[PDB]
């Protein structure tokens, strides 16, 4: 619940500041907004790969570390560390 | 294009919708993913005889658990 909300908080916040700026650069922000026109379920996928270090992601540190802990906390829940 | 940008992102789309997708890719992204060794250590311990000596089946030895 919490974590999808800050999440679709900051794609909101995102958004507008990549609206904001896609009249200084026209051809970056089309490849920007490919993450917004690509579908939701394809959208998430990307906004969760920020496991391992690949860094394609968008997804910014602290909620990155947010879902790093919850996961780390689940592992130790299962009973592998 | 044009109709991919009407096209709703997550955060127009309600809470429990996004809850949900968020739980089908973190399943996927993550908990697949997640991957540990455990198979030599639980055949060995499947393997190793449990107190043969101490069990009075004055007979052969009973078979194993992974027997």
């Amino acid at each position: 619940d919490d974590f999808v909300a800050k999440l679709q908080d900051n794609q909101r916040f995102r958004y507008n500041e990549v609206m904001q700026a896609l009249n200084m650069s026209a051809a970056l922000t089309a490849r920007k907004t490919k993450e917004f026109r690509s579908p939701p379920q394809e959208q998430i996928n990307m906004l969760l790969n920020f496991k391992d270090d690949k860094s394609e992601c968008p997804c910014p540190e602290e909620i990155r570390d947010q879902l790093l802990d919850f996961h780390e906390d689940l592992m130790t829940h299962c009973g592998i560390e | 294009v044009v109709a991919c940008f009407r096209m709703a992102p997550l955060y127009n789309l309600p809470r429990h919708r996004a809850v949900n997708l968020f739980l089908q890719g973190y399943e996927k992204s993550w908990i697949e993913t997640e991957e540990h060794y455990f198979e030599d250590k639980l055949i060995e311990d499947l393997a190793k005889p449990g107190a043969e000596p101490p069990e009075e089946d004055e007979g052969t030895k009973r078979v194993d658990p992974l027997h």
